[PDB]
């Protein structure tokens, strides 16, 4: 593989969690996915740890406070747009 | 610099 972004929709719905962690960090913002639970809802969707999130619910990472990066995760359905890298 | 980590 190269160098080329490659992204990747998804979307999950479920007590249950949806089974992985996120990184807020500054250098610019971003949203990285630290690691996804096996066997957890996020990995049978193919979300995998390093993912970069660039979207969520057809809104943009920049854009998301903590206010609506926190209510969209206890949300019962996720929609999300990831860069990923290959393996 | 991590500002934050939810786990979802
Ligand atoms: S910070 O300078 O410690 C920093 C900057 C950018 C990313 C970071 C991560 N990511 C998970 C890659 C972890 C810890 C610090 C950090
Ligand atoms: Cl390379
Ligand atoms: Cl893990
Ligand atoms: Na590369």
């Amino acid at each position: 593989g190269a160098m080329g972004k490659v992204t990747h929709s998804i979307h999950i719905e479920k007590a249950d969690t949806y089974g992985f962690s996120l990184s807020s960090v500054e250098e610019i913002r971003r949203l990285y996915v630290n690691s996804v639970k096996e066997t957890g809802l996020a990995s049978k969707k193919g979300l995998k740890a390093g993912d970069e999130i660039l979207e969520i619910n057809n809104r943009a990472a920049d854009a998301l406070n903590s206010s609506m990066l926190k209510d969209f995760l206890s949300q019962p359905s996720l929609g999300l747009l990831v860069r990923t890298y290959p393996e | 610099t991590k500002q934050e980590e939810f786990y979802a």
